């Protein structure tokens, strides 16, 4: 049900979740925050392709050519990122959607 | 009241990803109750493992992502009985997410025995955990790891312990972010040690000797009476040691060589020799070092040339003079078929260039051939200006 503890609780888990997913931090900053909103728990496989957009934008700036989401991923095995989000997302509704 | 149960995994704790694993529980004699358990995150994939299977306490991973990646630990409980107490963990790591590090041996991967080495892990992007771990052919992977001493956020250290020749000594560091501490990168190039002994020395060669241009071919041999029949080559500073091709024994007569080429600047350096017998795994002590110089690699042409004259009957005296116009810290005489190392003089500043006097002193017919000097700077080491034009020394 989308109530305030539960709507809260979505934003906060959420980025929780995105800033334990190794790289994030580093190259998003205290933005991370901003990608997480209630319209996201309204669509929130959206999460998936706005994180993605914008670390390829990030990894273009001169200054994170060094960060680990950029150059320090394996490049033979198909990227993380998307799943890992993917993953954080359905876990976090899981817990959140299991409010009883 | 029950023995705690025991968990392991098939074939290992440190695993690729894709590959297969099973996890395995056992305790006592007994089955048709067991329990698997993550830390910290529950694993979704345990519930989906068929009865039949966790009652024969197998917990099998047909591919390995980071989503299996964790602490394990494990327990059994029947019904009457509460149940076992926790099993000791078990960290299933899941290795190949990132860029390999590099790994290497300070001051150098030639250890004696009884001695410590300090290995370094390196990267290229930061990483804020770091893991070394040890392999054996007979052996399953045994790491360690450094959050604390791991510096730079880029390098970690790690100092081997007492070296024995009691074993292969093996190793792989890894890199990983502590917000995924199982999730690993793909493992560094093996390091392989060399543990000495105190077992009779070889005698390292070079044909066609140690002065070589660029793009040259030359051959490195190695040689015991001592009968050996492994050679190893290492060259200061770099990573590996090469091993080369050992032949059969004779009367104890064992020699092995490594042709190598183009010759380029690298190959300058202070090589060693060391030899070991088909059971022992514990080498000898090196051979005495051979400097590889590169010729040709300066500005400056050197000339040389005799005092008294190219012609001479025995028992006279003679000098060779080496010189060059352009400064040279010191200059270095060579005889062509001497398996004695070249004779380096420091320079002296005469007559408006710089040179060197090598005196023979009275002449005798091994005191007679074609000799070629060359300049030296300190600051390019095993560097050398081009030969001299050749002088031939003719003696009645
Ligand atoms: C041949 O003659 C003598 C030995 O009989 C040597 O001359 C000396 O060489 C040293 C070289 O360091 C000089 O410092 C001395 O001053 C020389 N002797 C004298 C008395 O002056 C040398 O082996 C040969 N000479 C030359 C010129 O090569
Ligand atoms: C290198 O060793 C082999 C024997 O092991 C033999 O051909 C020879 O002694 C060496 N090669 C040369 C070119 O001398
Ligand atoms: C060491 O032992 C093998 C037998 O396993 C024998 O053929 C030879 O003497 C040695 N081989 C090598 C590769 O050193």
């Amino acid at each position: 049900h989308m109530n305030y503890e539960t709507i809260n609780a979505f934003i906060a888990k959420t980025i929780e979740e995105l800033e334990g997913i190794p790289g994030i931090t580093k190259l998003f900053g205290a933005k991370i925050s901003q990608f997480v909103t209630p319209a996201v728990f309204r669509k929130p496989m959206s999460l998936v392709e706005t994180i993605l957009s914008e670390k390829k934008k990030l990894c273009l700036c001169a200054a994170n050519k060094n960060e680990l989401l950029c150059r320090g991923m394996n490049p033979n095995v198909p990227e993380t990122l998307p799943k890992k989000i993917e993953v954080a997302v359905n876990e976090v509704l899981s817990s959140v959607n299991d409010t009883w | 009241h029950l023995p705690k149960p025991t968990l392991w995994a098939e074939p290992g704790s440190v695993i690729t990803q894709g590959s297969p694993v099973t996890l395995r529980c056992q305790g006592g004699q007994e089955t048709q109750e067991y329990r698997l358990y993550r830390e910290k995150k529950t694993a979704l994939w345990i519930t989906r493992i068929p009865q039949e299977l966790v009652k024969k306490g197998q917990f099998p991973i047909p591919s390995i992502t980071w989503e299996h990646a964790g602490r394990y630990r494990c327990y059994y409980g029947s019904d009457t009985a509460g149940r076992s107490e926790s099993s000791d963990p078990l960290e299933l790591v899941v290795t190949g997410a990132y860029i390999k590090p590099t790994l290497s041996a300070q001051p150098s991967p030639v250890v004696n025995s009884g001695g410590n080495v300090i290995l370094q892990c390196d990267s290229q992007v930061a990483f804020d955990g770091f893991s070394l771990c040890k392999e054996g052919e007979d052996e399953h992977p045994q790491c360690l790891n450094s959050q604390p001493h791991a510096r730079g956020s880029s390098r970690a250290i790690f100092s081997v312990g007492p070296v024995s020749p009691s074993r292969r000594w093996w190793y792989r560091c890894y890199a990983y972010d502590s917000n995924s501490p199982y999730e690993w990168s793909l493992p560094s190039d093996l390091l392989e040690l060399l543990v000495l002994g105190v077992s009779k020395k070889p005698s390292l060669s070079v044909q066609p000797g140690p002065i070589v241009a660029p793009e040259e071919t030359l051959t490195l041999q190695c040689g015991s009476d001592a009968g050996y029949n492994r050679f190893v080559l290492y060259k200061d500073g770099e990573r590996d040691f090469l091993q080369l091709a050992g032949a059969q024994p004779q009367a104890g007569l064992s020699q092995a060589n490594f042709t190598l080429g183009p010759v380029s600047r690298s190959y300058g350096g202070q090589y060693r020799c060391y030899g070991a017998h088909n059971l022992s795994s514990e080498w000898s002590a090196p051979s005495d070092p051979l400097d590889i110089l590169i010729a040709g690699q300066f500005y400056d042409r050197v000339s040389l040339s005799v005092q008294p004259g190219p012609t001479v009957a025995s028992g006279e005296n003679v000098t060779l003079l080496c010189q060059s116009q352009g400064w040279m810290q010191t200059f270095l005489l060579t005889k062509e078929g001497a398996a004695d190392d070249p004779w380096r003089l420091r320079s002296t500043y005469q007559s408006q260039k710089y040179q060197a006097e090598f005196p023979m002193g009275p002449v005798t017919s091994a005191h007679a051939g074609t000799y070629r000097c060359y300049g030296s700077q300190s600051s390019k080491p095993y560097l050398l200006t081009h030969p001299s034009d050749p002088l031939e020394l003719v003696v009645s």
